[PDB]
């Protein structure tokens, strides 16, 4: 640690720091070890990031025993970029670039049997050259083929998939795609698609936009542990009202990322092949 | 089939070669033997039952132990401390609710302190360079189960039982990759319950023929035949439960007709 000059606290603890010998600017993620030893979150983040070498996944550079994870530094997160762009909006080609790159990163995770389980704008890091990267693998898990039951308490509420809210025994890769669908819409409209203040409010916000799901839309839904036949039956809103600025291809992709049935929700790999990405470029923010 | 199943299988096949322990490591250990390892693994099977831990957690703990003993000399009095730290790390990685350190101390009957278990956790992490996401026999078995025509709970329980017996005996099972042990365990379980063989869909997925699995199959058939005589019995006791369709009570086939 003697070789690092802390510059400032950037998250919570994550510090911006400088290697005093090489000049390299890094992010130091400090994990406190005080009565259970190394936290499971640290064990999973380190072990999984060592297998996740990809241009759209944040680089882990070193681990030091306290426990400090040394990462590459990126200038901003997508949440702050979104806030700064609330009046202008993010240009359409940059929304498309960012989603294309998030899907490349996520397809790599899923192909390496990793679920992220906390995709939200503050965990998506951007550099001055137009790259965006998945970060914070503290909630991630190595999944099996096929899955078994995993932790129920997963994904930040606004980005949480309906199969988690309704208590399905099994969830998998589709929960990450749900979160990215939400993030896509949020980049387009400049606000959170489903800003719930409780699990029931979150579900009803989803139902009010996409329609209350039924046995035709989502076979099994009326049998799910937290499904209630008393739920209001809302009709589905037209995507021309949900995401007004979005073209036919954009609407087609978003609708496939927000399919109720996790078995029909588009995969990261299939999303990359969607006609929405035919003209993708890499603009600089 | 999800469009990442093939990618995951290809990746696990690369990683099982990289996560493999050193086949001859026990000959270079001055103080411990295959028999003391068998005793430790059989004990971890019992710890897993007591804490209702996943089979995967047990398989990971054994991978971590064999990799640690591949580069670190350990005296017999400390082998249980390595095993306990391995099971704690496997639990933190794989389990929704890992047992607390004080429970791992209790299950050693205070042979070691909390401080010792936590220091050994740090050392295991250092020696394994935090590379905990190892492929297991279990991870290959659950993929192979998707190729059943049709799915048979007894075949699945018996293949798991057989894959678990392989963990106990470093000689001969350290000679084989997890994918190959799982292939033999699956064929032997299928043949025992239904008289069916290693299916064409798995020949295509794995590139393994029944012929390529033969050396491992012959070993696993002997292990199966001799299981009621083995000094270690925790796996047989476990797979008598209705949870596992009492498959450890079934008669092994006399021949495989290979
Ligand atoms: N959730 C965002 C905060 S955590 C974060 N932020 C990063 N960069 C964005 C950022 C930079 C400076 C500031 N800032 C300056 C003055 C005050 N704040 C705030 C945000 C990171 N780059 N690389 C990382 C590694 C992945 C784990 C650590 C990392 N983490």
């Amino acid at each position: 640690m003697e070789n690092f000059q802390k510059v400032e606290k950037i998250g919570e603890v994550v510090y911006k720091a400088r290697n005093k010998l090489t000049g390299e600017v890094v992010a130091l993620k400090k994990i406190r070890l005080d009565t259970e030893g190394v936290p499971s979150t640290a064990i999973r983040e380190i072990s999984l990031l060592k297998e996740l070498n990809h241009p759209n996944i944040v680089k882990l550079l070193d681990v030091i025993h306290k426990l400090y994870l040394v990462f590459e530094f990126l200038h901003q997160d997508l949440k702050k970029f979104m806030d700064a762009s609330a009046l202008t909006g993010i240009p359409l080609p940059l929304i498309k670039s960012y989603l294309f790159q998030l899907l490349q990163g996520l397809a790599f995770c899923h192909s390496h049997r990793v679920l992220h389980r906390d995709l939200k704008p503050q965990n998506l890091l951007i550099n001055t050259e137009g790259a965006i990267k998945l970060a914070d693998f503290g909630l991630a898990r190595a999944f099996g083929v096929p899955v078994r039951t995993y932790t129920h308490e997963v994904v930040t509420l606004w980005y949480r998939a309906p199969e988690i809210l309704l208590g399905c025994k099994y969830y998998s890769t589709a929960v990450d795609i749900w979160s990215l669908g939400c993030i896509f819409a949020e980049m387009v409209t400049r606000r959170a698609l489903f800003p719930g203040d409780s699990e029931i409010d979150q579900l009803f916000r989803i139902f009010r936009t996409l329609g209350t799901p039924d046995e035709v839309v989502w076979p099994g839904v009326t049998s799910m542990p937290d499904y209630k036949p008393s739920f209001p039956k809302w009709a589905r809103q037209d995507f021309s009202k949900v995401v007004p600025p979005l073209d036919e291809d954009g609407r087609s992709l978003l609708s496939q990322m927000l399919h109720y049935d996790p078995n029909k929700r588009i995969s990261a790999k299939a999303a990359l092949a969607h006609p929405f990405f035919q003209d993708v470029t890499k603009p600089v923010p | 089939v999800p469009d990442y199943h093939e990618d995951i299988h290809t990746y696990l096949r690369e990683m099982e070669v990289k996560c493999k322990p050193k086949v001859g490591y026990m000959k270079k250990q001055p103080d411990i033997t295959n028999s003391m390892r068998a005793i430790l693994v059989d004990w971890l099977v019992e710890v897993g039952e007591e804490y209702k831990l996943q089979n995967e957690t047990l398989h990971l703990a054994v991978n971590y132990i064999d990799r640690f003993l591949s580069s670190m000399s350990v005296l017999r009095g400390k082998l249980q401390l390595v095993g306990t730290a391995a099971m704690l790390l496997a639990s933190k990685f794989e389990e929704i609710y890992p047992p607390e350190v004080a429970e791992f101390v209790y299950i050693t009957d205070d042979t070691y302190t909390k401080k010792q278990v936590l220091r050994m956790e740090h050392l295991v992490l250092k020696v394994l360079t935090f590379d905990l996401a190892a492929p297991t026999v279990n991870q290959f078995l659950t993929q192979y189960f998707l190729h059943q025509q049709p799915a048979n709970c007894k075949v699945e329980s018996l293949a798991m039982f057989l894959g678990e017996l392989s963990l106990i005996d470093a000689d001969p099972y350290l000679k084989y990759l997890p994918s190959v042990i799982a292939g033999a365990a699956f064929h032997l379980a299928l043949y025992t319950v239904t008289g069916q063989s290693w299916p064409e869909s798995l020949i295509r997925k794995t590139g393994y023929t029944l012929e390529s699995l033969k050396p491992c199959l012959m070993d696993l058939h002997q292990t199966y035949l001799k299981a009621p005589q083995h000094a270690q019995q925790s796996i047989r006791e476990k797979y008598k439960n209705s949870k596992y369709h009492g498959v450890s009570l079934l008669n092994p086939p006399e021949t495989l007709n290979l």
